[PDB]
């Protein structure tokens, strides 16, 4: 029975060494990604959250009709 | 936020133009032809400093 339906111990072990390995990694990367996201919400200085301005390509640097702008 | 600095009243005095709007029309055009440099040279001033204070003289 053992050599026609099962393997042996080991490869059960380093499976569950990878799996476990594996689930490990996840579970720091969720961490670090919420305190990344807490992060750049509060300060601004991040890829993300960046919310829009005016484009400075708008503004007419000519002269005005009077001199004081 | 800091003082305003202000001229004072004795270097604002100059000897005025006392024609009236009549006359500087009738000689307007002569007078653009004549007195060009001067006022070329103030309104440069006027709309590169941005400023009355800078362009008195
Ligand atoms: C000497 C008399 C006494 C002997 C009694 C022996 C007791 C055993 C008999 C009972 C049958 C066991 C139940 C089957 C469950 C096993 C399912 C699974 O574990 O087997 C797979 C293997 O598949 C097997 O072929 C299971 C087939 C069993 C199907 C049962 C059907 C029997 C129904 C009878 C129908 C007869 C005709 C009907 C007429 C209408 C394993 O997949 P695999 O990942 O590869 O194996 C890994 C191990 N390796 C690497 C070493 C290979």
């Amino acid at each position: 029975i053992a050599r026609t339906f099962y393997d042996g111990p080991e490869k059960n072990y380093e499976k569950t060494m990878a799996i476990l390995q594996i689930e490990a990694e996840k579970a720091e990367l969720r961490l670090k990604e919420l305190e990344v996201r807490r992060l750049m919400r509060a300060r601004g200085d991040g890829p993300w959250y960046q919310y829009p301005t005016i484009d400075k390509a708008l503004i007419d640097h000519s002269p005005k009709t009077t001199p004081d702008n | 936020p800091g003082i305003v600095e202000l001229p004072t009243l004795e270097d604002l005095k100059v000897q005025e133009v006392k024609v009236s709007s009549s006359v500087l029309k009738a000689a307007a055009h002569h007078y653009g032809a004549q007195c060009d440099k001067p006022n070329k040279e103030f309104m440069l001033c006027r709309w590169e400093e941005k400023d009355p204070r800078r362009c008195l003289e």
